[PDB]
RNA sequence: GUCUACGGCCAUACCACCCUGAACGCGCCCGAUCUCGUCUGAUCUCGGAAGCUAAGCAGGGUCGGGCCUGGUUAGUACUUGGAUGGGAGACCGCCUGGGAAUACCGGGUGCUGUAGGCUU
RNA sequence: AAACCUCCCGUGGAGCAGAAGGGCAAAAGCUCGCUUGAUCUUGAUUUUCAGUACGAAUACAGACCGUGAAAGCGGGGCCUCA
RNA sequence: ACACGCAGUUUUAUCCGGUAAAGCGAAUGAUUAGAGGUCUUGGGGCCGAAACGAUCUCAACCUAUUCUCAAACUUUAAAUGGGUAAGAAGCCCGGCUCGCUGGCGUGAGCCGGGCGUGGAAUGGAGUGCCUAGUGGGCCACUUUUGGUAAGCAGAACUGGCG
């Protein structure tokens, strides 16, 4: 049977990227996280304190608490049988905002504008979302040229 | 001969440190301290008194810090001094208590909070601090960046914070690095860090050497000669020019314009350039070599 | 016509390694106080060595660094010594140089009975102007590539400045 | 002695390599892997024979070593001592495991018994270089060869020249425009990123 | 066009050698009474402006190394799902989708925020 | 070849008590100066988990402090067990 | 004649990994052979009293190459897979409260007002009490550990017998 470590299994999910160790750049100690943003929760084994769960990283959370130099936020974890919202305490440099919300937050900031707009003109506008359709049956010009043969290739051995 | 410690491998795994940092400028250790902020506040700025003294300039500026670069709120040069009166010595420790506290005054005026928090205009070298007033606007709040710079008794980053509090900014500090300070005693006496903010060491150097050797006087203090300042009239320059601070702090940016734009540097090669450099510097090898 | 590009002394560095114990190294060192004229150091083993008998942070040799002048009237006694001979080994590719001398007696210092006869070893640590920038805090950086001291300048400043009478092998 | 190379040919486990963990492994039977005029030039010994295996399995070093001693003498007698050049292209890295039963199956894991080789599809066993003229004498080498390994495997004569990696066909136009430039066994390929100096060097 | 102070991304920014720097600025540099610390004012600290681009520094050059980004390698290696497919097996082909990495060959060799100078 | 001194190259190929892994260069290593945050007290959370204990740990808060010019850091050991 | 909410699904965005593969002319370790090196020193030797004076050789090394590898190596690096988002519990304004934080400011919480089909396709969902039996499993495609192998022992996904 396997150890119950806590930082069994992280040879390289705590470990800096090549050419990527030294100093922690400052751009992430220096980003604020309000309350119900969304984040996603990636550890890094320069800092030792705060270090969150092996479990928990590449998962992503909303903050609900906030303190001097870390965050807490509620992760969904399965054990085995269901899903559990469970809250955490992390550090802020195993913490970034997810860029997943922001495309919603603009797709909905656009919606606005097109129903603000085109109101007026009585015309209503698409804006629900929608999978690729058909390909939109065109023309094919092969100006003069014919289209180029294509025979399969005597087989040879190369080794 | 010996083993090329700088192989290919060597380049292929070697990690540059930070740009400041190679060109040693930037001690981020005490960066992350400095200017970090606590994150339950969100928005609230941490101003810093970044203080350099150069070679021959002294440079007190008030900053805080943002994720595009921090953002400088205010500055100080020693070199607009002689606009009000010190015409010379830019760099002693009466020049930094005064570009100290032409930073203070000018960040207050620029806030609207001239008139409050007047901070010590009798300066006697105490220690001294400026507590906020209650039903007014409270008072602004830095903290001192040395930099590199080795803090021991009497560095000059000490008199533009001495210089900067006696303006009426309120940055924690002790009197334990003050001129004055007796490390075998621990105690303070005040009255010699009066004679370093008011000039009184050069002075005393001055005539010291006037007395000793003439050309020993001539050679160290000749631009001192120039411009007729002595060592009787030290202390009250000092006091004029730290009155005329008070007066009126604000800057008044010159209007440059009318500039020619050319080009002083050597423009980039082209890649078609190089290319045919090589191939000419190619065929003229043969034809030289096919000579003899 | 070189501006700034006249070879200088930087340091002169005198050690004497005697390495046995206590008296005899307070004696170099002041044999060093008496030379000198500064209080030198004590340096201690790195490691134990069973041979040659020291022990771990045992105190072996005293050292001192002389700067300016003092250095310079140092030198002119040391190398009066030798009779202004060196040799080529004796100079390195980094521009600097040195020499021993196995009596103290020869510099001008009177012998004594419980102070007897202590050789040491002179270096000279050559230089130009602006060679501050390597060991100075805040923007340190590397002297140029044309501004170091190569061996055959080295020679040649000590050819011409003390009359360098070296010889090769 | 030894068990048959039956119950060692398939590639069953991972790669069993000798290092600090796996110690005591009894040195490989093949020490030579490469013999004959290996002190040669490019320009005399071009043929490039390989054998090529088409199963993925392991061939153990007494049989590299086997097939190696048999080459080797039969080019020696068809071609003559110095004209010809035999190299091994199998090292055996892999380490089988003997559980020696005088316990049961309880703590089975074995010692080191001997070092193999693992081999692909396609993959070169031994390679011959010589003259143009002794091709037959490569071939029937090769196929003796053959009989000292399990498995089925090829004999192919590539199109490069000898132990280099560009085709005779085009191998003396890129030495007389000297983008090969020979050197001991192989040749050295330069290319146009080099300092104007290393350039300077040739063409003079 | 460019520099200084504080920075952001941390080599397109690094390393080796060579050439050029008008002005401000940055430094070399001149000394140790006062502040300060050393075996040595070498470092640090302080007091200055007689000389200089010698060096740092800035720009440029190397059929330069490295680094960043592309083609080739290659629809190759590998791989989700399928068969009462082949083969004694080892393994392999096909159907349905995804799709690499060396060697080799090209391009480039820092952008940028705040405040303050010079070219007026 | 190994005693001490000097210069240069040196991405860390040394050291951080231990087994190994991760991490660290004006440090988290070495030398110094001062101290005992290895102090007292409520809660919340993480690891195994049944999501129960023990041990270990993580962000806080309320007092006494230490240190540094200060920003800050520290309620034991750089982290993964003792 | 009039739909909220949830899914062993997919799509559109946005994060996570270090396995297959590949590399060792890149780090660590293993390892073959030729060219240039008194780089370094040393053993046998030969021409030499000796000589880094000529010639090779075996030692560990270097300078550009070359053959083969790594479950406890790696610059790169998949397919498959794992989290979130796809709106009413969301946005846009106005005003109050704060023994918190702040130069003005933040940040949070309270009230008032205005704006509704937020990708595809399928399901009606949510919630509370008691509760028996079970707690010896086995087989197969695929991945895989020990063993020569086993109708052998032991794991992962899925499907079956039970
Ligand atoms: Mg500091
Ligand atoms: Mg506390
Ligand atoms: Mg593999
Ligand atoms: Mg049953």
């Amino acid at each position: 049977t396997n150890t119950k470590g806590k930082r069994r299994g992280t040879r390289y999910m705590f470990s800096r990227p090549f050419r990527k160790h030294g100093v922690v750049p400052l751009a992430t100690y220096m980003r604020i996280y309000k309350k119900g943003d969304i984040v996603d929760i990636k550890g890094m084994g320069t800092v030792q304190k705060g270090m969150p769960h092996k479990c928990y990283h590449g998962k992503t959370g909303r903050v609900y608490n906030v303190t001097q130099h870390a965050v807490g936020i509620v992760v969904n974890k399965q054990v085995k049988g269901k899903i559990l919202a469970k809250r955490i305490n992390v550090r802020i440099e195993h913490i970034k905002h997810s860029k997943s919300r922001d495309s919603f937050l603009k797709r909905v900031k656009e919606n606005d504008q097109k129903k603000k707009e085109a109101k007026e003109k009585g015309t209503w506008v698409q804006l629900k979302r929608q999978p690729a359709p058909p390909r939109e049956a065109h023309f094919v010009r092969t100006n003069g040229k014919e289209p180029e043969l294509l025979e399969p290739i005597p087989y040879e051995f190369m080794a | 001969f010996v083993k090329v410690v700088k192989n290919k491998a060597y380049f292929k795994r070697y990690q540059v440190k930070f740009r400041r940092r190679r060109e040693g400028k930037t001690d981020y250790y005490a960066r992350k301290r400095l200017v970090i902020q606590d994150k339950n506040k969100y928005n609230t700025p941490k101003y810093r008194m970044i203080v350099r003294v150069t070679n021959r300039d002294i440079i007190c500026q008030i900053a805080y810090a943002r994720i595009e670069g921090d953002m400088i709120v205010c500055a100080a040069y020693a070199h607009e001094l002689p606009k009000y009166g010190v015409k010379v010595g830019l760099t002693n420790y009466a020049a930094a208590y005064c570009t100290g506290l032409l930073l203070a005054r000018r960040l207050l005026n620029r806030f609207g909070m001239d008139k409050i928090y007047e901070g010590q205009v009798e300066v006697t070298g105490d220690e001294y601090n400026v507590e906020s007033i209650d039903g007014q606007p409270g008072a602004f709040t830095c903290y001192l960046d040395a930099g590199l710079a080795r803090t021991t008794t009497g560095n000059k980053v000490f008199g533009a914070l001495k210089g900067a509090v006696d303006g009426g900014l309120s940055i924690p500090h002790s009197t334990k690095r003050f001129p004055g300070y007796d490390s075998e005693s621990k105690e303070f006496n005040a009255e010699v860090h009066r004679k370093h903010i008011m000039g009184q060491n050069v002075a005393d150097y001055m005539r010291y050497l006037m007395e000793e050797d003439e050309d020993a006087y001539k050679k160290q203090f000749s631009q001192y000669i120039k411009n007729n300042v002595t060592p009787d009239m030290m202390e009250e320059m000092y006091k004029k020019a730290h009155a005329a601070i008070r007066e009126n702090p604000v800057y008044e940016k010159k209007p440059k314009r009318e500039v020619k734009k050319k080009r002083w540097n050597r423009p980039k090669m082209s890649l078609a350039q190089k290319k045919d450099r090589v191939a000419q510097k190619k065929a003229s090898f043969l034809r030289a070599q096919e000579r003899a | 016509e070189n501006p700034m590009r006249e070879l200088r002394i930087r340091k002169l560095c005198l050690n004497i390694c005697v390495g046995e114990s206590g008296d005899r190294l307070t004696r170099a060192a002041k044999v060093l106080e008496q030379l000198t004229g500064q209080t030198p150091v004590f340096s201690k083993a790195r490691y134990t060595v069973r041979s040659f008998g020291i022990r771990r942070n045992e105190k072996i040799a005293v050292h001192c660094t002389v700067r300016g002048a003092k250095a310079e009237e140092i030198l002119e006694k040391g190398l009066k010594v030798r009779e202004y001979e060196l040799r080529k080994n004796n100079f390195s590719d980094t521009g600097n140089f040195g020499f021993g001398i196995q009596e103290h007696i020869d510099l001008g210092i009177k012998y004594d009975p419980s102070i007897g006869i202590y050789g040491l070893d002179f270096y000279v640590v050559l230089g130009r102007p602006g060679f501050s920038i390597a060991d100075k805090k805040r923007r340190t950086g590397c002297i140029g590539a044309k501004h170091r001291i190569s061996k055959e300048e080295a020679m040649r400043w000590f050819q011409q400045k003390y009359d360098g009478i070296i010889l090769p092998g | 002695g030894r068990r048959p190379a039956r119950c060692y040919r398939y590639c069953k486990n991972k790669p069993y390599p000798k290092s600090r963990f796996c110690r005591g492994v009894p040195d490989a039977k093949i020490r030579i892997f490469d013999l004959g005029r290996k002190k040669a030039k490019v320009d005399e010994f071009p043929l490039c024979g390989h054998m090529v295996s088409d199963e993925y399995e392991q061939l153990s070093s007494e049989a590299l070593e086997a097939a190696r001693i048999c080459a080797n003498k039969y080019m020696v007698k068809s071609c003559g001592k110095d004209g010809f050049h035999i190299r091994v292209r199998l090292h055996p890295f892999h380490v089988i495991r003997i559980n020696k039963m005088l316990t049961g199956m309880r703590g089975a894991f074995g010692k080191p018994q001997g070092t193999v080789a693992r081999v692909h599809i396609g993959q070169v066993i031994m390679s011959i270089r010589t003259k143009l003229q002794n091709k037959e004498h490569v071939v029937e080498a090769l196929r003796r060869a053959k009989f000292k390994f399990p498995g089925r495997q090829k004999i192919h004569i590539s199109k490069k020249w000898g132990f280099t990696k560009f085709n005779a066909d085009e191998f003396e136009d890129m030495v007389a425009e000297k983008r090969l430039i020979p050197d001991g066994c192989g040749v050295k390929y330069i290319p146009n990123r080099g300092p104007l100096d290393k350039w300077r060097a040739l063409h003079s």
